[PDB]
RNA sequence: CCCUGAAAAUGGAUGGCGCUCAAGCGUGUUACCUAUACUCUACCGUCAGGGUUGAUAUGAUGCCCUGACGAGUAGGCAGGC
RNA sequence: AAUAUGUAAGAAGUCCUUGUUACUUAAUUGAACGUGGACAUUUGAAUGAAGAGCUUUUAGUGGGCCAUUUUUGGUAAGCAG
RNA sequence: AAUACUGCCAGCUGGGACUGAGGACUGCGACGUAAGUCAAGGAUGCUGGCAUAAUGGUUAUAUGCCGCCCGUCUUGAAACACGGACCAAGGAGUCUAACGUCUAUGCGAGUGUUUGGGUGUAAAACCCAUACGCGUAAUGAAAGUGAACGUAGGUUGGGGCCUCGCAAGAGGUGCACAAUCGACCGAUCCUGAUGUCUUCGGAUGGAUUUGAGUAAGAGCAUAGCUGUUGGGACCCGAAAGAU
RNA sequence: AAUUGUUGAAAGGGAAGGGCAUUUGAUCAGACA
């Protein structure tokens, strides 16, 4: 019986192999990422010297928290809570942003914040408290082939591989994104910057879209 | 019988423990703890006691000498977490120390070794200490905290 | 048994990740930009003043 | 539409496939640069209250 | 047995199972079959329609037995002859020597026809033979007669 | 806390081991439950489940339905398999060879599948012979047969048999019945 | 904003003390306090998903991994005393 | 108008060929049910899915009360609907 | 030029708190030229104190904060609604007849020994012939008639199995079940052959009618929980009536 | 058992009793080895 070290030999020689990929990805995005935004700083640069007016790309991408606890709630919005996974206060799920759900989106404002993620904070909830749903089973992610096992059906093997897919909504955000178990985070840690919270952001309260601020909210919460 | 005994017996077999990952990596100490800094020590016998500071030991313990002449406090160990590392030093570079270690001061009165050890290293301080005035006397007060000394405000 | 968080534990972000190697190694998360000296029509500059 | 996702499927299939048939919801819009020659903007304010009655 | 019980449950709860409001009181719809026609006219019509008044003929002193009719179908028949002396019959499907059930020795009044028998012969006898079940018989060489 | 979205706790609702206590039953489950585990063969699942149905889920697969079922195009060399016990029926005159896998064959049943030159094999015989079940051919009885079934579903306009005790015109044929006394179901 | 308009029966109520560049009113900015809620861990129980008859020791309704959930009258069922 | 509400978003689909009859046409005309044949998951929106369907039998309940919004009678009511 | 503000770094670093589940190894990694090493699938190292009422448990008291009388009926009770001074001991969903669903067991087109006889170590166990009961035929008020056009039909889903293919998949067969179109038997309404004690006979083919039916049987018996009905009917309670 | 006498300890500024927690008093198990 050999196994010991020669079956050792070839998997741990394509467990590299898979880190090769992976690196080799992960620093291709990079490129892309800082590319694909200095592009849009010269953008508006250029724009201006020419005399015009580079107006961006609306968000294509959203994320979600519930603000508002569990009971009485108003049996419609009470539903769309529910088919965005948020059925708990201070969960969190992202959403891809289309009419289609930006009327759902829109229907349940008094109830969540939301707004626009960055790479920044998309990495840093994937990382810290990204989960799968593998056959249920809430899964911690903690080695990438949790991820490879499941969504490399589609791409995907690598922990910054869902990050990217979820960061640019590409072409599988909706495997991608259900993959994700629903975030679970905390009450923010310097407190909520508003008195009275259930009132929209630009009445002072926390909800609706608040738009890039969404994102200190959330580093505060993970 | 009156009691109708297990149908099942845990093993008193016993077994061993995982293989702990936990390395004993070396502690470095504070900056403000450097030889021939004069300690104030906080708790213990000799609590209050000014006192130099001579050789961080093996089991992080710190090397302390009055010096025994001074304030009768001897070569002797001491935490290096009770302990007010003050701002005033003196040259230990002409004082012995190597000698000394962890096994040094095994359990197992006074040896006369002790006591000898105990004159080299002071005489070489004391030396020393005599090079700035005052200071010698430092050595021989206690210290306490006065009425309206607050500790996080004061420099040591 | 134990759920290990990255982002502080260097040895769970390399696990995950390897490209942390080199994007530290380049320091990458301090990059210094390609310093242009493009300067703006006055009718953005106008109209931004105005009133 | 299921006489036209006949076309497009036929049409496309005797091209090279490469087809997309599914309706999407409206998406966002595109970045854009919208010019300002021959097209200044103009500063509107609010307006005091009056009553004409 | 009254361990299993549920009343031993109920020990300890006010009520016993039986509601705080509506009690467990003496006869709340009346007894028996009480109202049939009125407060129970819902589970009278439905779960048992046809209950009320009358239809068809009386029939004072009506012996059952004049009617007494067992029917057997061509369906078994075979059955009415032991198993051992049957193949013996099957096989050999002849006039000459055919089978003679006594049907009404073993114990029927009619034999109706419900499905295929082989074509082996047998004489029937039978008080009462239903068409198709005289007309079956004769198509594997059988014949009925008539007894009492 | 959290907006439940189905009923928690819940309880699967198919059994999971035969509710009988016979000895043998539960014998013939750890064959199959083993057998299912480690087969990833779907008649090992089946059969493992069928043993630990009620009585009223196994009626009896007769001894002429199961003749029928050899007549299947194809079929006739297969091994039926019936979880359950298994009735004679004199009204077939003929009978094929065959070998059937059953819980239970009665007196009359295995006698005619023997004297027609076949054979009767325990559930746990039929294991070792087709592990992975090749080549059975798995009857059902009828289910709803039961009597009761008739009974189930009453109201008006169902056609579907009074809960009645004694029968006969006076019972529960007026009223509510015929077109001429009152009205019709 | 304040005053007048402003009349009821035991003695008494911005909750009390008291407060007047407020400890009052409008509004703004921060910091801070603490629910059975939120986040992390531990333990109990429930539900589910898996693994495991191979003998030669002890439970196969057993053993092992894993995830999620836990308000309750009338009332159901269960497992126990 | 707003809010509310019916249907639809395919495999039980689509396209060609040409079989059955007593209905039906002036008529193998049509209707209805079919045999044979062509095209797969971007197979025809989004989000969810601790699955979906199904049956039997039985408890308690059948005095209700409140809040925002709409709203009837009443001067009103801690009134009545 | 600077700075502020907003943002990012998989840049460094201090203090403080809570936890330490697991128990051979096994995974994914990390550092090394390398050997090895590691913070990488859950705490270890070193040093001291007592070995006792030190720690811990029980209890009385005190102190901070909190705590209305329970039972009931009620929309609503601590209620200025009822019962309850206190203790012990009694004290309330039963048994029976006949049943529904369900489940277990036996046997199965049948099933039920226990009215009875046999017999016994004698109210037990053991045995048993004739009937009977329920089931195996239905449908009509009744006279009466009485279940195969057909592989016991056609269609559409069906688990499972079979055949091809490494596989993905493709055909083949398809029980239970469900949907649908038929056929079968009785009722009812038509139709009225061959014949005829000229009014008996009713073949045959039919109809938006009808049935608790047939279409390769599922039942009988014992038992148990729940449930039904009659009974004193969960327990106590009239005002009355009667002899 | 309710209820009572004695004795002993203890608390008591318009009831008593209870919860979490700790001081103090009394009492106790186990565990070192
Ligand atoms: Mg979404
Ligand atoms: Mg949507
Ligand atoms: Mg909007
Ligand atoms: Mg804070
Ligand atoms: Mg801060
Ligand atoms: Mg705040
Ligand atoms: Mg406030
Ligand atoms: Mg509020
Ligand atoms: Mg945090
Ligand atoms: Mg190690
Ligand atoms: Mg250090
Ligand atoms: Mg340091
Ligand atoms: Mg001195
Ligand atoms: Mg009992
Ligand atoms: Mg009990
Ligand atoms: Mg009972
Ligand atoms: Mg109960
Ligand atoms: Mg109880
Ligand atoms: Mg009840
Ligand atoms: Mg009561
Ligand atoms: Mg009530
Ligand atoms: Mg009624
Ligand atoms: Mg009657
Ligand atoms: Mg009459
Ligand atoms: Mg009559
Ligand atoms: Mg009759
Ligand atoms: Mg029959
Ligand atoms: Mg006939
Ligand atoms: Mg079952
Ligand atoms: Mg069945
Ligand atoms: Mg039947
Ligand atoms: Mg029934
Ligand atoms: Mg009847
Ligand atoms: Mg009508
Ligand atoms: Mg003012
Ligand atoms: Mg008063
Ligand atoms: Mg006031
Ligand atoms: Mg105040
Ligand atoms: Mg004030
Ligand atoms: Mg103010
Ligand atoms: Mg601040
Ligand atoms: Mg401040
Ligand atoms: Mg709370
Ligand atoms: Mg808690
Ligand atoms: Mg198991
Ligand atoms: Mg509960
Ligand atoms: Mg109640
Ligand atoms: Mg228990
Ligand atoms: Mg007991
Ligand atoms: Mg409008
Ligand atoms: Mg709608
Ligand atoms: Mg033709
Ligand atoms: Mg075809
Ligand atoms: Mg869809
Ligand atoms: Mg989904
Ligand atoms: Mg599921
Ligand atoms: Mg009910
Ligand atoms: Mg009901
Ligand atoms: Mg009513
Ligand atoms: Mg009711
Ligand atoms: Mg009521
Ligand atoms: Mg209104
Ligand atoms: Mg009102
Ligand atoms: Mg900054
Ligand atoms: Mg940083
Ligand atoms: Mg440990
Ligand atoms: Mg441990
Ligand atoms: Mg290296
Ligand atoms: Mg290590
Ligand atoms: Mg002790
Ligand atoms: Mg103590
Ligand atoms: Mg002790
Ligand atoms: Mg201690
Ligand atoms: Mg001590
Ligand atoms: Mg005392
Ligand atoms: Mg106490
Ligand atoms: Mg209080
Ligand atoms: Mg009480
Ligand atoms: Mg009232
Ligand atoms: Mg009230
Ligand atoms: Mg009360
Ligand atoms: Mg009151
Ligand atoms: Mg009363
Ligand atoms: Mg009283
Ligand atoms: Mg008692
Ligand atoms: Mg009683
Ligand atoms: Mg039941
Ligand atoms: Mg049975
Ligand atoms: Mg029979
Ligand atoms: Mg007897
Ligand atoms: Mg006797
Ligand atoms: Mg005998
Ligand atoms: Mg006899
Ligand atoms: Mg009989
Ligand atoms: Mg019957
Ligand atoms: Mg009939
Ligand atoms: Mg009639
Ligand atoms: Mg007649
Ligand atoms: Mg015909
Ligand atoms: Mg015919
Ligand atoms: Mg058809
Ligand atoms: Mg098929
Ligand atoms: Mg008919
Ligand atoms: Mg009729
Ligand atoms: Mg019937
Ligand atoms: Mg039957
Ligand atoms: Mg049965
Ligand atoms: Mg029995
Ligand atoms: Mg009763
Ligand atoms: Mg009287
Ligand atoms: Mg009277
Ligand atoms: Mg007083
Ligand atoms: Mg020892």
């Amino acid at each position: 019986a050999e196994q010991v070290a020669a079956e050792r030999a070839a998997r741990k020689a394509a467990n590299k192999e898979k880190r090769a990929i992976i690196l080799e990805r992960n620093a291709a995005y990079q490129k892309e990422y800082e590319t694909a935004e200095r592009n849009i700083i010269q953008a508006k640069r250029d724009a201006k010297a020419a005399g015009s007016y580079y107006v961006e790309a609306q968000h294509k991408l959203v994320f979600v928290v519930r603000i508002k606890g569990i009971n009485k709630i108003p049996p419609k919005p009470r539903k769309v809570l529910q088919l965005l996974r948020l059925t708990r206060i201070n969960s969190g799920t992202f959403v891809k942003v289309t009419k289609a759900t930006l009327e759902l989106l829109k229907l349940i404002e008094p109830y969540v914040a939301y707004g626009y993620p960055s790479y920044s904070t998309i990495r840093q909830l994937v990382y810290k408290r990204g989960f799968g749903k593998i056959n249920k089973q809430r899964v911690p992610l903690s080695d990438n082939a949790i991820i490879e096992a499941n969504l490399g059906k589609y791409g995907i093997l690598s922990i910054d591989d869902l990050i990217h897919e979820i960061i640019t909504v590409g072409p599988h955000f909706k495997q991608a994104n259900n993959f994700l178990w629903p975030f679970k985070l905390s009450n923010p840690s310097g407190g909520w910057g508003v008195p009275r919270k259930f009132k929209h952001f630009i009445q002072g309260g926390s909800f609706g879209n608040r738009e890039e601020f969404i994102n200190k909210l959330v580093k505060s919460m993970n | 019988s009156a009691q109708k005994a297990p149908k099942w017996y845990p093993s008193e077999d016993v077994a061993a423990l995982k293989k702990t990952r936990k390395a004993a990596r070396p502690q470095k100490l504070r900056a403000s703890l450097v030889p021939g800094t004069v300690l104030i020590l906080l708790a213990g016998r000799f609590r209050g006691k000014r006192v130099v500071y001579l050789k961080h030991l093996e089991d992080n313990t710190l090397l302390i000498s009055g010096p025994f002449k001074v304030n009768g406090v001897p070569l002797r160990r001491v935490n290096a977490r009770y302990v007010i590392a003050t701002s005033t030093k003196v040259s230990v570079e002409g004082v012995n120390v190597e000698k000394f270690n962890v096994e040094y001061f095994a359990k197992e009165e006074i040896k006369a070794e002790r006591v000898e050890d105990q004159k080299v290293v002071d005489k070489a301080l004391i030396a020393e200490i005599k090079k700035t005035p005052l200071l010698k006397q430092y050595l021989s007060a206690s210290f306490s905290l006065k009425n309206g000394d607050k500790p996080h405000m004061l420099k040591f | 048994v134990l759920k290990k968080n990255p982002l502080k534990n260097k040895q769970v972000l390399l696990r995950l990740n390897p490209y942390a190697k080199v994007f530290a190694a380049e320091k990458l998360g301090s990059k210094k930009a390609e310093k242009t000296g493009t300067k703006p029509a006055a009718v953005f500059t106008e109209t931004l003043k105005h009133d | 539409r299921v006489k036209a996702n006949a076309a497009k499927r036929a049409e496309a299939k005797a091209q090279g496939v490469a087809v997309q048939l599914k309706r999407q919801p409206a998406q966002p819009r595109e970045s854009r640069i919208v010019s300002t020659e021959g097209n200044v903007p103009q500063t509107l304010a609010p307006v005091p209250y009056e009553t004409f009655i | 047995p009254s361990r299993f019980t549920k009343t031993r449950k109920h020990r300890g709860h006010v009520s016993a199972g039986k509601g705080r409001i509506g009690k467990h009181r003496k006869h709340p719809g009346g007894r028996g079959m009480a109202g049939g026609q009125h407060h129970h006219r819902i589970n009278m019509d439905k779960y048992h329609p046809g209950y009320f008044g009358k239809v068809g003929m009386r029939y004072f002193h009506k012996q059952q037995a004049h009617f007494w009719k067992p029917v057997l179908n061509l369906d078994k028949l075979w059955t009415l002859i032991p198993e051992d002396k049957r193949d013996q019959y099957l096989k050999s499907a002849s006039k000459e020597t055919a089978p003679v059930i006594d049907t009404l020795a073993a114990g029927y009044g009619k034999i109706l026809g419900k499905g295929r028998i082989p074509n082996v012969p047998v004489i029937v006898k039978a008080r009462f033979v239903s068409k198709l079940a005289e007309e079956k018989i004769r198509a594997a060489g059988g014949v009925v007669e008539l007894i009492a | 806390g959290i907006d439940h979205t189905s009923k928690q706790h819940k309880r699967s609702g198919h059994r999971t081991a035969p509710k009988s206590d016979n000895v043998y039953l539960k014998l013939l489950v750890k064959l199959y439950t083993f057998l299912a585990r480690r087969t990833d063969a779907p008649f090992n699942k089946v059969v493992l489940k069928a043993l630990f149905l009620s009585k009223i889920n196994r009626p009896p697969v007769s001894v002429s339905r199961i003749a029928r079922a050899l007549k299947q195009e194809g079929a006739a060399n297969k091994t039926v398999v019936v979880v359950g016990t298994v009735t004679d029926d004199a009204r077939i005159f003929e009978f094929p060879k065959t070998t059937v896998a059953a819980l239970r064959f009665t007196a009359g049943a295995r006698a005619k599948i023997v004297k027609a030159g076949g054979e009767c094999i325990t559930l746990d015989q039929l294991a070792v012979r087709a592990p992975k079940g090749q080549n059975t051919l798995i009857l059902r009885g009828p289910r709803n047969s039961r009597e009761a079934v008739r009974h189930f579903g009453m109201g008006p306009h169902k056609g579907k048999a009074p809960r009645i005790l004694s029968t006969g015109r006076k019972f529960e044929r007026a009223r509510g019945r015929r077109r001429s006394k009152g009205f019709k179901v």
